[PDB]
């Protein structure tokens, strides 16, 4: 898995990519599958969950292949795996 | 002497892709948008529909793969860009932004079928027990669709068919909790939302209400739910845009944003809003459009379907265009015939 | 359905049944169309009366005959493309490729009596290119002999 | 003149004559064309060029080209129904089955020279099924012995 | 030797039933009822008829056993019931329906019967046809002449001419019980007027008819030249059958023959507003009069007459008169598969 | 369309065109190529609908006056037994005084523009020759 | 071995001859003669032209012995008679004069192309060189031709099409001083002819018209270079006379004859002296006729040169209007395919 | 055969079908073949005879197939046998 | 050839004809090639020559397949031959 480390109170960019270049349906789950964060064609969608709040993603840059999640004001209770659900390219990224 | 034999007339199916042509009944004299566009980009409708049924042949069907969803995605988008005009249209880049003059226009989606150009067939799927995806055992031949209305609808399905009998949940995966799950009602529901000529104040003018009627609105989520109950032996959406979160149409040419809180957890009254910003559904992008037009505004739906979403207990999803399209166009698939085959036959030639 | 061919339609009813049926069903027909017991009927669309109806009676009277002008021309097409394995002019044509029970390891009447085409033709779809080579190869040497003698 | 093709025009002529004289007939008209000799008149309505002859010339535009394509169709389809007897893609099909003179007890030359297709059909109209039968027994064991 | 061979495009025709189109020259704007209804009803005729003469091919017509009729028949009645609508409809205990009776004109315009898909039309051309057997000069066509669909009784008018002499032709011309028509070769015109001054009532429902005395015995004296190779007053029975009935105008006149089978001679004519209905058995009422003048003017193109077992003029009802324009007509398929034996065997 | 997928080879050579005709027609037949026709389409609009009726109209009687003429030719060439081909191979043998040419000369350094023109005053006596061989031959058949 | 074989198939085309019909985007609204004419008389543009390559192929073109000229002549002159009509016209007998009334109509020449009829296409070459009626090496066809307005100007050709990149010069024989040369320009030279509405006394029938000297000589330059070519050791005058339409340049521009005096232009703005007349002598065979007085306001034309008609004996010239038709449907020829060929093959029936 | 018996002075009534229910064209014919009613299509003549007067039928039966012939005031001279004409069926009826 | 002697002064009436009765083009030259009459289409043309004046036709005589060049004010100077070209009936005529 892919892991990236921060100042743990501080907000993180995780990435999800497709080689299309294209807005294509995407979602982030974590390790409980709890959704996080997803879009919905060109809307942005929260998850509910304790990430539903302190959440943003980069709806531009869904069509460059890039489907970032941040999580604002990150706490230490946050660092947990995520899986990203992009095509079938199931990459799995670890926050700490 | 089990030669190979060639043979002609084998009726074999093979799914292919088209460039399908829409078709109308279409005025062009009553200056509403779909009247003055359909009058130039789609035909007078199919005159003698066939409903030819297939014996018995069964047919693997997949909504969610299906290409007429991208057909009907081209033609929508044109069709909006084409006459819901924003004075100001916001497109990444940095940022492009343009503006245009603002004319109102009437707007009421009318049904638009599409039809297969010569050398093509559309087989539909009669099923009353549809699933998804997966063998068909009821197929039919046509020239053309049924007529589908160009219903933005968002959140909650409006103005689409009804599955009869029973309510149909389908979805790609129905335990990943990820995907959206469209449910087809066997029963419409009446929504009858009002903005009276007396929302003449201003900061109301951007005020409207829907009543909904509760016997229908309960007995619905009832049947929904003993079906839920039977694929896994009660809440409203998460958060996210505007759009998603409340049911948000547009009818009349302005863009409505209904609070379904007191539908998800007689005459239930949700709370509107009409706005003049909205992040549009063709792409990432944002738009401006003209205020609100004084006098009473009127607007009756059926709901028909619901975009529902299951967690890793049930919320309303939404957006998504090409899911609101599948919702009608999961019957159909764009056919060729391939009619040259071979077999062994006991021959030989002279 | 209409837009889709005329021979094929013919051809498309009981798209279910077995091949063996198939045949036997086409046999029939032409038992009786060639007889006077089966009378023929048309499914052309009607020409406008008044100008309220041209564009509906004119666009899909022209769409109704572009699509069975140009099935004319497969149907035609087709039968002479076909003279490469040396079956021009047929719907049924024998050759003398035999079939290998590496393509295919069932009987002739498991085939005919037990199968439908639409599942037959997905059964051995990854031997269609080999197999049509061999017919045109097999034409060829033919042409050949015949030459000699 | 309902436009039945270009197939049923020189049948009409035929209809007029013996068989023997339709046979030959065709015969010498097919060769005219054949060798560039003779031409045939292209017959198609003309589309109209003005708004007065709208639903006139558009009406009866579409109505020959209906009538037209459909006896392409028809013929075609004979052409290969008769595979049956194995007389598929022919005009003439001479066949295995010998004529009974309980079907018609007249000469070869009477029945070519004396008389026109319009008779001959309907004298042995009552044996069209019959030999139709024959026909298709006689051309099932023939495939049957050149299959062994 | 003598072996079957088959032969396909044998020129054999055989008489075949089909579904005809009608054509005719529409107006759509006059408000009249013809060219209203042919409107959505007919198209524009053939512009380029054919008319292949098939040599000397001989074909067996017979004019009484003819469906055309029929098919000429049931459009007449939606014509009618679809135009001028009676204000009281009686018919099978039986029921009566009522409607309202704007008036409209009517005049009557020529309708052609066309064969679609193959079906060609043959036509008979001899002029010694009389009714039935083989014709010795046959036309192929894909739309027939035009017919006016006129509903007149006893005299007929507006129909084609016989041309060169009287033509009698009969089903059993020795019966006489059924109708005998006889088929002028020239028209005699006849001038109906009800003059705008005759107001009074207790007159405005009656007209008269000029005849040419001369023109009028003349046809007579060819009539009878004809008939003595094999006149009186019409026997009785509904005053559809007694008097020359005829719609005009949209007006159902009665006029009195007497005068023409016994110069401006004229008949004696009422105008009714009781029909006795033609399309079933029943009776309808239609609306008074129309204030003003009224003049219609045909051509007398043939005589409905029986005789007992020297004439009655007193024949015609709806479908039996329009034998008289559709007798050279039938509809026939072509069957191109074909035998016969030859001087060949296979292989 | 019979005679727009052949013309398309004028100025190459006549070996060329033949084999230009089997390659197309084994891809066709194998499923490997896929075709676009040339049709105009009927209007959507009323204002459209002379400019899309008329030579929506003359187009398909373009298309059938070309079957037409494909199916009688099929069938008139009975008379030389070359009915329901589009090659017809006889036994009348080639007469060198009309070209004196080899055969791979023609076929190989001549278009069908060329070799027509070369042999176009024999045109009509081949043509009774050909005749004359199928009468010939059906009797020979009839007389066994 | 060497046995005949016949192929059908061939793509061998024949010239030949048919009944070519006329298309046009005709109006029907506008009072004008050609939309009311070409209106019952040509039908709609080709939506679909092909243009379709030949290969290799080579292939004459003999403009001065087509028959497509014969057409486009008698559709022109049946344009001509139902149209623009003498108040007197005068046919030879003796004579024999009718009369007719002379409305009056505006005159503005349209584009016009004929069309293949089923059966026929119609060859077009598409080189830079010609020789003439000689074979070029560029051939394409079409089911129709370029548009061509029927333009009936006299010594220079009016608003015809252009060489694009030389001046191309063509005769039947460029040296028997009998045949007309056409001479086709790479680039259009505006004349701006002009009848003012201060002509009031009686000039009203006084008229000018105003070309460009840098235009003029650069242009004669050009064709000079071209002459030269043929005639490399020579070294553009007055006409020697006959009929005043081909002695002055004449054309018919608004509905009315002008007659323009060329000499300054064969010896900025060079003034050509135009009148305007009534009594014509026809073009369209022998006879004479009269038309009604000149209009009382403001004419202007703004013509296009695009060439002109020398004679040599290198002289302005013109007349037979069959000729100036040939330089504009230049290039073109109808022709019909012909299925069967037979060739030699290595092998035998049976 | 269909025979009844009458009396001076009574009305009585024979009659003649048509088992298609077509209204199918019919006439009444004495032993003289002298004409006596008929219909012509939905119309009813009388015949040129000495039974013009005091005919009739019951019309609205004609569309049910049923073709009858009443004679009013009967004299002794009117007991005739009478000949159905409806299609082929040439049928005898008699009055006494 | 066709010699024709007239007298000073007078009118000449040369003609070249066609048997087709067509409209047709045609030029008259005289033994240098130079053209002295001719047409185009309807129209009268004159040459660039000494019988450029002293020149008329027929033109209502064209259709019927006459083409005449008449000279006017005939010189003995005029005395040459002339070429006439109608069609390819290329025939010569001479004055004295
Ligand atoms: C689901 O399907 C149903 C149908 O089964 C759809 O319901 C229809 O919705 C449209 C929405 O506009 C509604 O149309 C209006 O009807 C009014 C009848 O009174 C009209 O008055 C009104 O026209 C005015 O508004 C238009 C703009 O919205 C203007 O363009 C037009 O010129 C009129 O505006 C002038 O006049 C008014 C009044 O005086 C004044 O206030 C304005 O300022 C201006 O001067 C529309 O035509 C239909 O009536 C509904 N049909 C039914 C049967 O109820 C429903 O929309 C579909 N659902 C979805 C989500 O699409
Ligand atoms: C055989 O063929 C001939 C043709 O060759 C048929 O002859 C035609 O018969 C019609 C009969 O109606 C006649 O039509 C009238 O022509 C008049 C011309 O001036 C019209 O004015 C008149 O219209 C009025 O009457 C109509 C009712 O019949 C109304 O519907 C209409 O609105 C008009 O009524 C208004 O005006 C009148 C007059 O002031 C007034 O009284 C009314 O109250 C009202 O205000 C008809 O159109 C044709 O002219 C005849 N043609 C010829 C050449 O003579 C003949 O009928 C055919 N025979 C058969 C049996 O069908
Ligand atoms: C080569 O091509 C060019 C195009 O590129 C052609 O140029 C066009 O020529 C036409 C014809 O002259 C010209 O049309 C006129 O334009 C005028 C603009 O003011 C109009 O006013 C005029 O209409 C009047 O005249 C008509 C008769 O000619 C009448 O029928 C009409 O009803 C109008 O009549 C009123 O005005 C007149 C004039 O004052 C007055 O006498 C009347 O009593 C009445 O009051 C025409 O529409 C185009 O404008 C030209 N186009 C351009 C771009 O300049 C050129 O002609 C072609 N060359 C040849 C030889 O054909
Ligand atoms: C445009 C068009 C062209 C052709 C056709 C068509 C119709 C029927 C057949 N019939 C057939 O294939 N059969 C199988 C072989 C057999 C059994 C022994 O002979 C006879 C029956 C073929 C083509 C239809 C439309
Ligand atoms: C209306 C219509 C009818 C028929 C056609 C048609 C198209 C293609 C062919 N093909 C051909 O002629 N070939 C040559 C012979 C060969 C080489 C070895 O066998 C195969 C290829 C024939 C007819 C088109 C339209
Ligand atoms: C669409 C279509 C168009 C035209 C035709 C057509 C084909 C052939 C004939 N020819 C004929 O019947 N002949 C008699 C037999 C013979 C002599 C030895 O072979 C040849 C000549 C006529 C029309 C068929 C279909
Ligand atoms: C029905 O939907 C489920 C969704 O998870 C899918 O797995 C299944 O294959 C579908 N079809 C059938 C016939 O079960």
């Amino acid at each position: 898995k892919k892991v990236v480390l921060g100042k743990k109170g501080d907000t993180v960019e995780l990435t999800c990519t497709a080689s299309q270049k294209k807005s294509i349906q995407f979602h982030w789950k974590n390790s409980n599958q709890i959704k996080i964060l997803g879009n919905q064609g060109s809307f942005l969608t929260k998850g509910p969950s304790k990430l539903n709040d302190r959440a943003d993603s980069r709806r531009s840059l869904w069509d460059q292949g890039n489907f970032p999640l941040i999580i604002k004001n990150l706490k230490i209770e946050d660092s947990d795996t995520y899986i990203c659900e992009v095509e079938d390219q199931k990459e799995e990224v670890q926050l700490l | 002497k089990k030669w190979v034999t060639v043979y002609y007339g084998v009726p074999v199916w093979k799914e292919a892709t088209t460039t399908l042509f829409c078709a109308s009944d279409a005025k062009a004299y009553d200056t509403e948008v779909h009247n003055v566009w359909a009058t130039h980009a789609c035909v007078p409708t199919d005159p003698n529909p066939q409903e030819i049924v297939l014996g018995n042949v069964t047919e693997n069907f997949n909504m969610w793969k299906n290409n007429m969803v991208e057909q009907m995605h081209e033609d929508i988008i044109s069709l909006w860009d084409q006459s819901l005009k924003p004075c100001v249209k916001l497109t990444p880049l940095n940022t492009s932004v343009i503006t245009q003059a603002c004319p109102k226009v009437s707007f009421e989606p009318i049904p638009i079928h599409y039809c297969a150009p010569a050398g093509f067939a559309i087989l539909k799927c009669n099923s009353k027990t549809f699933n998804g995806s997966g063998p068909c055992t009821n197929v039919s031949t046509v020239q053309c669709t049924h007529g589908i209305r160009p219903v933005v609808s968002t959140q909650l399905l409006l103005n689409g068919s009804l599955a009869e009998e029973e309510i149909v949940i389908r979805s790609e995966n129905i335990t990943d909790n990820a995907k959206t799950i469209i449910v087809q009602l066997n029963e419409a529901v009446e929504i009858n939302c009002t903005r009276p000529n007396n929302n003449t104040r201003k900061s109301n003018i951007r005020q409207a209400h829907c009543n909904i009627s509760k016997a229908r609105w309960n007995e619905t989520l009832g049947q929904i739910v003993a079906k839920l109950e039977e694929q896994f032996p009660f809440n409203h959406s998460s958060g996210g845009d505007p759009e998603i979160v409340t049911h948000s149409f547009n009818c009349g040419g302005e863009f409505f944003y209904c609070n379904t809180t007191p539908l998800f957890n007689q005459n239930i009254t949700l709370q509107c809003r009409i706005k003049q910003i909205i992040n549009m559904w063709q792409g990432v992008g944002k738009a401006m459009y003209a205020p609100p037009i004084r006098g009473q505004i009127r607007c009756s739906s059926n709901i028909t379907g619901l975009l529902l979403t299951r967690d890793g207990t049930f919320r309303p999803g939404g957006g998504n265009m090409r899911d609101n399209w599948r919702s009608e166009l999961y019957k159909y698939k764009v056919v060729k015939i391939e009619p040259l085959g071979i077999a062994p036959t006991a021959c030989k030639r002279r | 359905a209409v837009g889709l061919g005329a021979f094929i339609l013919g051809f498309l009813g009981a798209a279910g049944s077995t091949m063996g049926a198939a045949s036997m069903a086409l046999t029939v027909q032409a038992r009786l169309l060639l007889s006077g017991i089966v009378q023929q009927q048309n499914n052309l669309l009607r020409a406008p009366e008044a100008q309220q109806h041209m564009l509906q009676l004119t666009v899909w009277g022209i769409k109704q005959l572009q699509a069975r002008v140009l099935a004319v021309e497969r149907y035609l097409r087709d039968q002479q493309l076909l003279g490469i394995w040396g079956c021009s002019g047929k719907i049924i044509c024998c050759t003398n490729v035999p079939w290998n029970d590496s393509w295919s390891n069932k009987t002739i009447n498991e085939i005919w009596d037990n199968m439908t085409w639409m599942q037959w033709e997905k059964e051995i779809d990854n031997y269609t290119q080999h197999i049509y080579t061999l017919l045109e190869v097999s034409q060829i040497q033919q042409e050949k002999n015949e030459q000699e003698l």
